[PDB]
RNA sequence: GAGCCUCUAGUGGAUGUUUUACACAUGUAAGGGAAUUCGGCAAAAUGGAUGCGUAACUUCGGGAGAAGUAUUGGUUCAAUUG
RNA sequence: CCUCGUCAUUUAAAUGGUGACGCGCAUGAAUGGAAUGACGAGAUUCCCACUGUCCCUACAUGUAGACUAGCGAACCCAUUU
RNA sequence: UAGAAAGCGACGCGGCUUUUUGAUUCUUCGAUGUCGGCUCUUCCUAGCAUGGCCAUGCAGCCGUGGCGAAGUGUUGGAUUGU
RNA sequence: GGAGUGUGGAUUAGUACGAAAGGAAACCCACACGUGACCUCUGGUGCAGCGGGUGUGCGGAAGUGCAACUGCCAUGCUACGUCUCCUCAAGCAUAGCUGGAAGCCUCUAAGCUAGAAAUGAGUCCUGACUCUGGAAGACGGCCGGGAAGACGACCCGUAGUUAACAGCGGUGUUGUACGAUAUGAGCUUUCUAUUGUAGUAGCGAGUAUUUGAGACACUGGUUGUUACCACCGUCGU
RNA sequence: CGGAAGGCUCAGUAACGGGCGAGUAUUUAAUCUCUAGAACCGGACAACCUCAGGAAACAGAGGGGAAAACGGAGUAAGAGCAUGUGUUAGCAUGUGAUGAGAACAACAGUGCAGGAGAGUAAGAAGCCAUCCCAUCAGUUAGUAAGUAGGGUAAGGGCCUAUUUAGACGUAGACGGGUACGGGGGAUUAGGGUUUGAUUCCGGAGAGGGAGCCUGAGAGACGGCUACCAGGUCCAAGG
């Protein structure tokens, strides 16, 4: 069990420890320690943090969803498949078409 | 929960409720991951899912790019998903979307399954369809007549798909028979008016080149004569 | 010839023990901000230089650093006191 | 004196402060009377900033203090308490 | 509102208390530190709240007069040395 | 010696009661003040530990003194945090039962019943005089520690999962060591051979790699090495 | 292909708001005259079909399929720059970023690509006229100018860098108050005094401010987006 992922380090928080934040704005915002919501205030940005999860990934020190450059798998050619048509006869008809066109 | 399963190979689809334990097996997962069949039922081993899309209980859909549990408000364009502008060109509108990741607020998950393998899930592998139309541009229409990389006048592709239609399914008769059409390929009529441009250009060519010379005969100092204003 | 740090020249003893409470010299403090007390007593806050901008009243000299605001380290250049 | 005088303003609330009023127990003109500026470690009231003064106390440092070696007094005392 | 006495009770009469101020000068003038506040403990009852009851001009709600009872409570501020 | 006290909400209920307007009565749940403890969480504190900069010292860098400033933070301590708090017996005032005096009546003259946050016990803290047991040795000092502490006293250990140093596992705190190498807003044009070619550089804040590095602690896990078997007194048989 | 016109009002503005001339330093779908077009390939989107969400408003998966819709290929064409020659078109030469295109029906026609000139509409400009208070006398520093560049459909402090100190005032600058401006209306012997929201022309706005996509053309509100002031429906989530 999980409280959240804190907001500035990109920690995973234990089930009963730190606290939320809620500004005037209307978020609220979840916190690993004072730590890290004193340096939030003081606008040290947590990319030069370096033992943060957030700048190690960053850095690429550490796997994250940037790096993944996923794309969809690729299928290759069937036997003509159209309406009514039979797979095997299409197997058979484009052989055929081959030959003719010789 | 619903889930609502579709088999790409025979185009049939099934819904099923889950249950509690299934459910909760589901959490914490996004669009495009996969799991095998054994994570939601007994059996079912090896069978791969692939996950697809789905609804918050509130109605809102969840969108593949935004990678997050929670709900957003999106400027959307044209052509973006959740959005369907009629009446202007150029609206753009601002409605209430979900993120991607799998919890307790969905209602519904769609699912493709990859492969039946040697399983034999109802309703899925008992039925096999087609398409619902015909393909009406000429090389399209070729591929499917079962030809490649030779010339034919399409009358007579026309003629292999009508005779096996009346053989193949009918054995004979005036069902079937959809009114096919092709695209792309020259009738007569179009042989005949691509000529006639060609006729066009060849008079309006000589007539133009004509005057030229004519005007020349009788203007020797053209230049001279109309330069002095 | 301020405070802080160094060269020349000069300098030091009632013994051991980690040592409660109450003291005397000092530090820091969530949320609130004089509710404390005869009384803001004590403490905190402000602080140098450069620029912008400065009221009532006045014996016309002053008030005046009024008030109120902004800037400031290291490096590598231009330009010569801006 | 009566007296914490009456009316207005300052506060949630004013035996306080400032502004008015005046038969003033017992104001008043070099026994000097009245209105201001600049300057007071002078007396008094309010506002902003600021804070362990307070709600309500907690923790930590140095030096004494406790225990130990060497050295070594005084105030006071009818005393049986 | 009838009616002495639910509640009151003129004109008169008998007591108790030492928490007010007097009255007196017994003890202390070869010295018993004098007002108020702060802090902290214990006691008294002539009972304000909280518990049990009786009367009523007690319908109910809110009260008023009395009885046994001293276990637990009785605050934060403004002006002023009070 | 002594300890729990009070307030509110919901339900009874828009009910009884009243012409109407209005308008009551257990059990359960939330809280405040008081009492006794506790650090798992959250605040606070910074002695041990890791980092940063200013002025000036040790020829430079590295390691660092003094004046002092500053970011984080183990163990511990603490409240602004968390847990805590009822049951018998005899009976007051009163209201009653039976019942004479006084053939009737009557709570009272004998006798009996219900009865208060009050009283006396138990659960809670202190612990007088006692009681039951083992054995010819017992106990104290000296040596080393703490969960205990002003000093005594208390809880413990002394040839062993004993202590201390190292590996190798484990659990934390700080934030990425020294040195190399590459880059860097810009600024610059030096040298050797030798006539003309070739060789051919300097100065610079910072940033990136090697490097969740390096430093520091604790381990009731496991291996190696090293140290320790005494002595003095009192009472008894 | 149209929804940028017409309709409503006079809040703001002392000004390109108003009258008279001129046609550029500019862009313009439709329409006219002259001229004027040999091109191949590929996917999707909407509707359709099968599931199926949400209180509603509004949306999902999966699979086919068109265009004169859309993206690519070749190819005509082709901006700018430089030098000759004709102000200035045009032509020559060198160099080249970019880079397309509609047919269909015969009731006998209707469309669509390129150019050059017109035609309509804007943007920016020239001259002249414009209300009250001196108990408002000095005002301005992109302000006045120059050189160079960015920006725009286009000239220009329109914006920015370095140089020069200008510009405007008692013939009323600057500040404040007030005002939609004309063609016109009422009174009138003549000279005057008063008014103009209101059939025509031009300007501005759509509760108050600000940003914007699409298009030939809007800083549009019977289009979109955010704040401020107000509202409406809910199943409390919108």
């Amino acid at each position: 069990f999980y409280e959240g992922t804190c907001v500035y380090s990109g920690y995973p928080v234990p089930r009963g420890k730190g606290t939320y934040f809620v500004s005037l704005d209307d978020k609220s915002s979840l916190f690993f320690s004072s730590k890290y919501k004193n340096f939030s205030d003081k606008k040290i940005k947590a990319k030069r943090v370096k033992q943060t999860l957030m700048s190690k990934q960053f850095c690429g020190k550490v796997e994250s969803v940037h790096t993944e450059k996923k794309k969809k798998i690729v299928v290759q050619k069937i036997v003509r498949g159209f309406p009514a048509l039979p797979k095997d006869a299409v197997e058979k008809i484009r052989e055929q078409n081959k030959d003719y066109k010789k | 929960m619903k889930l609502n399963i579709s088999y790409p190979t025979n185009g049939t689809h099934k819904t099923f409720k889950l249950d509690f334990k299934a459910e909760q097996r589901l959490y914490g997962k996004k669009t495009l991951d996969t799991f095998d069949g054994s994570i939601i039922k007994p059996e079912w081993e090896g069978l791969q899912f692939q996950i697809t899309g789905g609804s918050d209980v509130q109605g809102f859909p969840m969108i593949k790019t935004l990678l997050t549990d929670k709900r957003k408000k999106l400027l959307l364009k044209k052509g973006d998903k959740g959005f369907k502008p009629v009446n202007r060109k150029g609206l753009r509108k601002r409605k209430t979307v979900r993120g991607s990741i799998i919890a307790s607020d969905i209602s519904m998950v769609c699912v493709s399954l990859i492969d039946a393998k040697e399983v034999a899930i109802e309703g899925l592998t008992d039925v096999v369809v087609g398409a619902t139309h015909w393909p009406k541009r000429f090389n399209k229409l070729k591929a499917k007549a079962g030809f490649s990389e030779d010339a034919d006048v399409t009358a007579e592709q026309v003629l292999k798909v009508i005779k096996d239609a009346i053989l193949e399914v009918n054995a004979g008769g005036i069902k079937k028979l959809p009114k096919l059409k092709v695209s792309r390929y020259q009738t007569e009529k179009q042989k005949e008016r691509k000529a006639e441009k060609i006729k066009l250009i060849e008079e309006r060519k000589k007539k133009s080149e004509k005057e030229r010379a004519d005007f020349l005969k009788k203007y020797p100092d053209w230049q001279k004569k109309f330069a002095t204003k």
